[PDB]
RNA sequence: AGCGCCGGCCAACUCCGUGCCAGCAGCCGCGGUAAUACGGAGGGCGCGAGCGUUACCCGGAUUCACUGGGCGUAAAGGGCGUGUAGGCGGCCUGGGGCGUCCCAUGUGAAAGACCACGGCUCAACCGUGGGGGAGCGUGGGAUACGCUCAGGCUAGACGG
RNA sequence: CUGGUCCACCCGUGACGCUGAGGCGCGAAAGCGUGGGGAGCAAACCGGAUUAGAUACCCGGGUAGUCCACGCCCUAAACGAUGCGCGCUAGGUCUCUGGGUCUCCUGGGGGCCGAAGCUAACGCGUUAAGCGCGCCGCCUGGGGAGUACGGCCGCAAGGC
């Protein structure tokens, strides 16, 4: 499902700003700009996927994790594109740690599903509406990729492991594995499974995330044509 | 430089703190008698001579456990443990019948004898005793 | 279900306008006498919640520990921060010569022959800890040749 | 010497019954199937949790009131033990077994060890042959532990040995009913009596 | 049959009396009218022809740290250089064999100690046997490291 | 007139090295001796205020001294409260000064943030308080006390 034209996509970026770990994939330093071997990218993309590809036939769930602004709307494309949870805007503190009081709250979310599904007394306080109406857009805002996630996931995926560190440390002390595309301001060894990649040029969020939502479903039932994606 | 030995064995041990797959010592034909032990009895991946700078040194490809599970997935070491015991300050002699049993056999007392470098093991096995080099495991 | 032995039980406090104000502390380690323990530290303003609380975090980190015939496989001596614990293989006839803190670890731990000693800070909290780590650095002829 | 005293106090602080008296220990009559609560004013007290010491002070009271010995020769035994090979919890007890007194009383020559001692000490017993009225005699593998024949015909002892037909004593010793003698055959295994002791925790106590 | 103890360490709890008094006390600390902390009593704990105290030794004290500690702010880097003695010292190859290691051998009295058995009715005590080691004298052996002598090298050091 | 030091070249010497009990020198300020000098400043001292008092803080004065020469003293928060040398253990940034090809690379210094690791914490972190070897100095509860006695140094103050 890979490719070779990777290289048309992004093959990496950021200058002397990085992480000396992630030394052993970075091929040379260009325009003052750390570039990313994608020979070695590719060894892990097989690796990468060789596990999503044995959880997907398997049918276990994963965790989309990116908030920058460049991975902002492409997880949520990609993820119910796949069916499976996500989070886009801020990841809350204790998600997975804290998973039971934190799920504790979609069953608010839920509660104010059935009420606001009308009409149940409409004859409730003019400010009582108001505010619920208000706080169902707030749970929205953030819960709305964490409610399928019923049950502590099997893997996690990153888009920034640097800027979501909160979580994969969480999954760290869970056991639970880490995939993840990291350029060379991440830290490599705290990341299970790596896409070694440019985590800020939307195209390759695209390519790195749809081709594993790709292989998600293409070994979930069936084959699809290319998502939704704005230039 | 004052100890060429303990210099070597520190090399090792600051080396492995990071996980460096080698790492680089000025050669002696003593200090690789010493390496060979080390290979031997399963420390290091082993050793190779090469040069620095057209100066002798020797190579030392150091060996790690496996990747580990949870928030530090830094694996074990092979070497957790390795430090002089005589020493240019106090020279440490034992014979055969007072060589200690390191880590109550899982570690090794790697000793200079006037049978060669031998650990513990062989020391009793020779039969013969000798400066305490170091010990390690 | 797992046994389970108080090791310590602690008041402290913290200062508000108009007096001190408490808080209880509780050592608590837990273990089947057949090489599982665990160690917990729980903290609650009442005694009973919080000895239940230590039980909970006991249970949520545990350590395997290989004993073999009632004895630890090698000597391990483990640093922390100020306090230093020592352990020592022992023959079967022995029985456990230890501290009370160390003790009550290496007894839930299914423990009978070992020498062990208390060194530098005898801080209970911190000795306590310190033996754990001692335990988790605990290596096989199998471990140590499979490393290897 | 000896403890010579209240004795059912004893059971009653310990928690358990000490077959200490012989016939009155399996009646109803009991200091323990009566009152199962410790002797003195404040015996009915809700106890508070025995402190790591007292928990290894009463083990040790326990095996030591068992045998109605001094602590000095209980100690001495012990260290005897501390220094003779293998686990010294088993050299131990066998140690306390393989005395005379105690021997008197397992052969069922008597109903309380504090009985089996006058029996000892009165001339009323002998060994091999020759008598002895030392409570102490270390009893060894081999030795023949009879009545003296002047002791024989005696009430106490019919009534003793009338309770001795069929009562099986223990795989490290044989009897003669009838004749009045009976034979230590070795150095009883921790296996081979169930005393109310975890002797680990005695060793423990010396430890400190 | 006695003696000590029963606040915490540390095993053993209640009543009366006193009221910062009388007194206790190894340390923390008790007593100013609700004292398991003083005195008495009952009861309890521990030992037992002994129990307690004082004195001293070692231990706990890894608190003179060889085993086995420390010095930014806890006690602790000399105000700074220069250098005597001393201590320590790079890579290679040889000779010696002092340190070092091995073997043989002599000495290492007896008693004591350790292990086994045996004599006193047991034990204490005592007898017979057994295992030894350090350490030094001696002869033989080894040479990796330390040493020494000898010959080389240039990574330290110094000079152009 | 003169010391230290860094760089480049990689030419010379062949371990000639490191540390350093004593010893020797240097050692801010104040202080002492002899002789100069003396504008400003300013211990002591005088006065004016403040104040309950004000032998102070503020104000008006003001002598030693502060300055020079030569000779003494040898103390300190003489501090990075961190002995010297050496090897090894991510980097990011600011700065000074050299050499390359000058994008930048490579040395030697001066800071900051930080991997690993250390640490009781604070914090240290290639300028270690990390990991190691060598040598010296020093610590061993508070006060008594940097006191006493003795000794050595000093003109004294006083220092060790
Ligand atoms: S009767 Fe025998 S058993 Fe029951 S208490 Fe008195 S002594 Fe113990
Ligand atoms: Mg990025
Ligand atoms: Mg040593
Ligand atoms: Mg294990
Ligand atoms: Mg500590
Ligand atoms: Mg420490
Ligand atoms: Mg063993
Ligand atoms: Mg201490
Ligand atoms: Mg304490
Ligand atoms: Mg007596
Ligand atoms: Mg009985
Ligand atoms: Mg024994
Ligand atoms: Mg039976
Ligand atoms: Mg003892
Ligand atoms: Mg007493
Ligand atoms: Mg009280
Ligand atoms: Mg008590
Ligand atoms: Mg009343
Ligand atoms: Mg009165
Ligand atoms: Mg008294
Ligand atoms: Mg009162
Ligand atoms: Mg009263
Ligand atoms: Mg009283
Ligand atoms: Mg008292
Ligand atoms: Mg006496
Ligand atoms: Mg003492
Ligand atoms: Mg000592
Ligand atoms: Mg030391
Ligand atoms: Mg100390
Ligand atoms: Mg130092
Ligand atoms: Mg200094
Ligand atoms: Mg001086
Ligand atoms: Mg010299
Ligand atoms: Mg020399
Ligand atoms: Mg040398
Ligand atoms: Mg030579
Ligand atoms: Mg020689
Ligand atoms: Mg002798
Ligand atoms: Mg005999
Ligand atoms: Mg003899
Ligand atoms: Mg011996
Ligand atoms: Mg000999
Ligand atoms: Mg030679
Ligand atoms: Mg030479
Ligand atoms: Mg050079
Ligand atoms: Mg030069
Ligand atoms: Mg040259
Ligand atoms: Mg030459
Ligand atoms: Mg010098
Ligand atoms: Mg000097
Ligand atoms: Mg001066
Ligand atoms: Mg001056
Ligand atoms: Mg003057
Ligand atoms: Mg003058
Ligand atoms: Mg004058
Ligand atoms: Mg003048
Ligand atoms: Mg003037
Ligand atoms: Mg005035
Ligand atoms: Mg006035
Ligand atoms: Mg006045
Ligand atoms: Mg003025
Ligand atoms: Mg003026
Ligand atoms: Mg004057
Ligand atoms: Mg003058
Ligand atoms: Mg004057
Ligand atoms: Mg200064
Ligand atoms: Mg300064
Ligand atoms: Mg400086
Ligand atoms: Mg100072
Ligand atoms: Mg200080
Ligand atoms: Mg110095
Ligand atoms: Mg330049
Ligand atoms: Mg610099
Ligand atoms: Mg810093
Ligand atoms: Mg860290
Ligand atoms: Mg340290
Ligand atoms: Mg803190
Ligand atoms: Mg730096
Ligand atoms: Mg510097
Ligand atoms: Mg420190
Ligand atoms: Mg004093
Ligand atoms: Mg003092
Ligand atoms: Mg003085
Ligand atoms: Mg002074
Ligand atoms: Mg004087
Ligand atoms: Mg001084």
């Amino acid at each position: 499902v890979k490719e070779l034209l990777e290289a048309g996509v992004h093959f990496g970026h950021e200058r002397k700003r990085w992480n000396p770990k992630f030394a052993r994939y970075i091929y040379a330093e260009r325009n003052g700009i750390h570039i990313i071997d994608l020979q070695k990218t590719m060894e892990e993309l097989e690796r990468t996927f060789r596990f999503i590809e044995d959880l997907a036939m398997r049918g276990g769930t994963i965790l989309f994790v990116g908030t920058k602004k460049q991975a902002q709307d492409i997880v949520r494309m990609e993820a119910e594109r796949a069916g499976m949870p996500y989070v886009n805007q801020r990841w809350l503190g204790g998600m997975l740690t804290n998973f039971k009081t934190i799920s504790q709250r979609v069953h608010r979310l839920e509660e104010l599903e059935a009420l606001f599904a009308s009409p149940e007394i409409e004859e409730r306080p003019k400010k009582e509406q108001v505010r619920l109406k208000h706080e169902l857009e707030r749970l929205q805002k953030y819960l709305s990729g964490f409610r399928l996630l019923k049950r502590l996931p099997d893997a996690i995926f990153v888009v920034d492991p640097t800027k979501e560190a909160i979580a994969v440390r969480e999954a760290r002390k869970l056991f639970i594995p880490v995939i993840a595309l990291a350029d060379t301001d991440s830290d490599p060894d705290l990341v299970d499974y790596i896409i070694p990649g440019n985590d800020d040029a939307i195209r390759s969020i695209q390519l790195i995330l749809s081709r594993a939502v790709d292989l998600i479903i293409q070994a979930r039932g069936g084959v699809v044509e290319p998502s939704p994606s704005y230039a | 430089l004052t100890d060429p030995i303990a210099d070597m064995l520190t090399r090792i041990r600051n080396a492995t703190r990071v996980y460096k797959e080698s790492t680089d010592v000025p050669a002696s034909r003593f200090k690789e008698e010493i390496l060979r032990i080390l290979a031997r009895e399963g420390f290091i991946k082993g050793y190779e001579r090469v040069d620095v700078d057209g100066k002798p040194y020797l190579r030392v490809y150091l060996k790690y456990g496996p990747r580990r599970q949870g928030p530090d997935p830094r694996p074990e070491q092979v070497i957790h443990h390795i430090r002089r015991i005589s020493k240019p300050g106090r020279r440490v002699y034992v014979g055969v019948k007072e060589i200690p049993r390191v880590r109550r056999g899982l570690g090794i007392a790697i000793l200079s004898t006037s049978k060669g470098v031998l650990t513990d093991r062989e020391a009793r096995k020779l039969g013969v005793g000798g400066e305490l080099i170091c010990e390690v495991w | 279900d797992f046994e389970e032995k108080m090791i310590l039980i602690r008041r402290t406090a913290r200062m508000q306008a108009g007096g001190r104000r408490f808080r209880f502390g509780a050592l608590v380690v837990v273990g089947d006498r057949q090489g599982r323990v665990g160690l917990g530290f729980g903290k609650a303003p009442e005694v009973p919640l919080a000895v239940q609380k230590a039980g909970y975090y006991a249970r949520r980190n545990m350590v395997e520990v290989p004993l073999q015939n009632g004895t630890i496989p090698h000597e391990i001596e483990v640093e922390f921060g100020a306090s230093k614990i020592v352990l020592k293989p022992a023959a079967p006839g022995t029985g456990v010569i230890a501290g009370a803190v160390p003790r009550a670890i290496l007894e839930l731990a299914g423990v009978t022959d070992i020498l062990t000693k208390e060194l530098g800070s005898r801080n209970p909290i911190n000795i306590a800890y310190a033996t754990m780590e001692a335990l988790r650095q605990l290596r096989t002829k199998a471990d140590v040749e499979r490393l290897r | 010497g000896r403890y010579i005293g209240p004795v059912c106090r004893l059971c009653r602080r310990e928690g358990v019954k000490l077959y200490l008296k012989g016939e009155r220990c399996y009646s109803p009559k009991c200091a323990m199937e009566r009152r199962p609560y410790p002797p003195g004013q404040h015996g009915q007290k809700r106890a508070r949790r025995p402190s790591d010491y007292a928990v290894r002070l009463r083990e040790k009271q326990k095996l030591r009131r068992i045998y109605g010995i001094s602590e000095r020769q209980f100690r001495n035994l012990f260290e005897e033990a501390s220094k003779k090979k293998g686990v010294t919890g088993s050299v131990f007890l066998g140690l306390l077994e393989s005395r005379l007194d105690n021997v008197v009383y397992r052969l069922g020559f008597a109903v309380s060890r504090r009985q089996a001692r006058q029996l000892v000490r009165h001339g009323h017993i002998t060994v091999n042959g020759r008598r002895v009225d030392l409570p102490s005699y270390r009893v060894r593998p081999g030795d023949e532990i009879a009545v003296a024949e002047k002791s024989r015909n005696l009430e106490l002892i019919r009534q003793n040995l009338e309770a001795m037909k069929g009562r099986k004593v223990g795989p490290w010793l044989s009897l003669d009913v009838e004749g009045m003698k009976g034979k230590f055959l070795r150095l009883p295994d921790r296996e081979d009596l169930a005393l109310p002791v975890n002797e680990q925790l005695v060793i423990e106590f010396y430890s400190r």
